């Protein structure tokens, strides 16, 4: 009966946490190859308690949607990190500016896609609506952390996801 | 300045008091081969010597460059048979700021520094 | 298809985080070379909840900085310990003295730069708006703390920065 | 280019973390050989937040101190720790009695030093004024506990450091 | 000058972590003998921070102290362990009584001791005044625990030590 | 002087952190042999500070206890869960 | 200057590796003609480093002792191992039984002694004390292992040697 | 140019590995001609990395030292072993005693030397200062280890040599 | 003898607790490969900045017969060219 669990992968494989891609319109190709990890989303539903007698049971509260946080990597002229914080520039100035433009223009789409194990084939494919960059993270650059590429997490907020 | 009227590259206190360091440091190395051989190890010794010397110096900022010449292009045969060792530092010292001009211009209204600057 | 990853180094290299050094003008050029680690600054801008019905989109909320803390190696005549508190002692008088001077004066500019692997080369600088000392680190000496070098932390606060 | 680390060290070395000594008249000479540790004082001056529209930009808030840990090894016949704790016994009295001395009895003044790496010559030195033993470390003593000296850490306060 | 570090032993030697016993008249000899081990206590005199103008100087509050923790090696009649909770029982009844002695009943004197290194000699005694068992540790039994002797904590209240 | 410790244990030996039993009657004789560790009981009693002008003394307070926790082997059939 | 050898050997001999014998009185005299080989036991006293400036110093630690291994031959009627295992019988139980005898019950007295060179008398004797049995070696039997008589190593533990 | 190598014993000869004695005062002459071999010490100055952008150059770290180790000929009335744990014994005592001497008893000096290919000429001498044995080697004994004299490795701790 | 005396001056050897400034105690050295012609040089490595940072023990011997005295030597190197 071992042979069993080749009812788990029908599809014809186990999915892989390695064979994914990130696409954020906004910032052209060159991101999706530089995004090196992302967590495919939470879904949240926190549950209600109601009391009767002694005893409680559950009901369906108010969905809800945690920060979405990727990491990347840097090229040697900042391709990337000049651009996210230079789209934070309009969620509120950096710098010696008191401004921020309106949501309609801060805001932009995202897409994440997971492929099959033939890498021509997309098989999931979620888009993240509303993403801004509410953190980016910081670079410990140090003399003695050699041998090392640079990375750093961004923090984005997110309105929902589909 | 020190109190030359003819013009010299020691005319100011700094190189003077730097080329003064150099030469009673090298003049105290150098006193280490008296009464030794002028065979090759003699000069490769006082050759990588006093360039570390100098390396430590050009690192600190005290000259933009050095070279150290001791071979047999000057340590010729012609030398050797009068009991003789030669060695040749060329040294490019620091400059240093002395006249300092400052320029305010007092433009209008208007004229606005896109125009005149571009930045 | 994985010599595509060479879309994420168009630039000729990924960034390495320790070809790094940190200027602060007041403390002369010998401080540029003693700065052993210091971050490249977070960009903080925290969002705000708007709730509709039972749901919440997100709003880009007010910029905010956090602490910038660099560590340092010291020289055997302590001639930048002695110096940053120095310059401390002007933000409130360190010993017996109740006095401090006027922030004009305490407050100075400072500059973060990371060079390319050609060495001659700079590919991004920052400046920083407003240093001051705000905490000047310890430093641990103890007798069984043998085979390192001396070094300390130091947080400055920051105003922003460009 | 790599010679250029030789500028953070003009002064002949870097400062090491073990060249240290720690004095204290009240305690006579013998104390100086038994300090295995002693952090060289931290200095705060803790930062003011004052905001302006919808940022906030600092200012220099009011001196403070934390106080001053050491770690001392302790001889056959406990010549430190029963001077420390007749020292302490001055503040309050340890035992059955409910006395304390005047401030200006208690309070004694104590200096760090740290020595060139040639040991005749000490190059940086600060005061510590008005020390007095807070608290006095327990000796975790334990038939298990077999090869190793007998230590204790001793926590004074400070009022300042010069 | 590395001999120096004799000053640190005019008396013959360091003190050793584990040259210690620990006796209780109301246990007998034998207790002296099961105590593993028993921290030499700690002395605290909690500072108090007088304010003038924006600066802080200390002073000396009140003193306190902390609880007794030993450890005890158990034997296969519980002759320790029996004694002990028989002695809590006096100071509030276990089992199905509400009874508890006076205070002049329940509280005893102990005394710390640590020795020379030759182990006729005490060179350091503390008596401690008015013990009472506050907390007779668990015994953590279990079918995998195998090699190991039975061991357990005490946690003994203090009035004062001397 | 070392055959003093013989004095830790005029009763034969150390007591060993394994040779224990649980029982309970209402589970019959076999939970006695699933019952894989159990804490022998602490007992708790806990001081209260009395102050008199700076300094403080301490009290016998009122005796309280813990939960009892064990841990228990599982057979094929759950006859213990 | 060559016969000065001779005062290495002023007693008559040099000592020699194997004019040895091993007593144990529990087993009778049989065992010491069984007894094969046995090391003279090591003495062990382990250092503990006290840490001055940059420099350590050594002081004497606390005395530690190493199991006493021997190796024996077996006679065709397991006289000896059968003995070992029914002594190894009383620290734990063999077989199904769950007891062990208290330890001044398993614990034993043993002597090792050096011969000289006649072999009437006795040159040097150690007693050593509270040996009992921690390992009975395996014996390796095998139809390929011709031509050699039964051995079998055993590994005693014991409190301290004289 | 094959006689050029004479330059490498200008002084006369090679020095060779086996003419050298070992002088032990606290021992009496003996010793000096029963002690086999004994390597003349390591000096070890362990090496310190220091960081700067992404290489490293070295400075001296804090000399250390290892133990000292010589293997012993043993005679028929065992002078030397004997002597070695009786010295021992004043570190910590062998046996039933729990006791041990002041480190200024138990430390001796030692001397090692290195003779001239002339046996009279001493060329080379060591002094090794506080000296004690650490560990004195099993003697293994053994029927079948025929046709050898008795040797035993002893580890003595140093503080320094010169 | 030399090689101790120099690392004497990264850390003193004995009971002084004193050592110079790297400038000091680092020195130059060089390494050469000969042609089979033995007048000529054709492999020159400079090493920059060494010291001795151990020096190895010499494991005298009464049965080590029949050979001639050698020892290693471990620098510390900062490059080479």
């Amino acid at each position: 009966e071992l042979t069993d669990i080749t009812r788990a992968f029908e599809s014809g494989d186990f999915a892989r946490p390695n064979l994914f891609e990130v696409e954020i319109p906004y910032l052209g190709r060159n991101f999706s190859f530089k995004c090196k990890a992302a967590p495919m989303p939470a879904g949240i539903v926190e549950k209600v308690p109601v009391g009767y007698m002694n005893r409680k049971i559950n009901v369906a509260g108010d969905r809800t949607y945690d920060d979405w946080t990727v990491t990347i990597y840097n090229d040697d002229k900042h391709e990337v990190r000049k651009a996210i914080i230079a789209w934070q520039a309009q969620a509120h100035a950096q710098g010696n500016d008191i401004s921020g433009m309106t949501p309609a223009d801060y805001k932009k789409v995202a897409t994440v896609r997971q492929f099959s194990r033939d890498g021509k084939t997309i098989t999931n494919e979620h888009t993240i609506t509303g993403l801004w960059p509410t953190n980016v993270g910081e670079v410990q650059m140090d003399w003695d952390s050699n041998n090392e590429v640079e990375t750093f997490e961004t923090t984005f907020a997110i309105d929902w996801w589909e | 300045k020190t109190a030359t009227t003819v013009p010299t590259p020691f005319d100011r206190i700094n190189v003077r008091r730097l080329f003064n360091m150099l030469k009673n440091n090298i003049g105290d190395s150098s006193k280490w081969q008296l009464f030794e051989l002028n065979d090759n190890f003699t000069r490769s010794s006082f050759r990588m010597e006093t360039s570390q010397y100098l390396a430590g110096i050009k690192a600190l900022g005290g000259v933009y460059d050095f070279r150290v010449v001791c071979d047999t292009t000057n340590n010729t045969p012609a030398v050797i048979d009068r009991n003789e060792f030669v060695a040749s530092f060329y040294i490019k010292p620091a400059r240093s700021i002395n006249y300092i001009t400052l320029n305010f211009v007092a433009t209008a209204t208007g004229a606005d520094f896109d125009e005149l600057i571009g930045p």
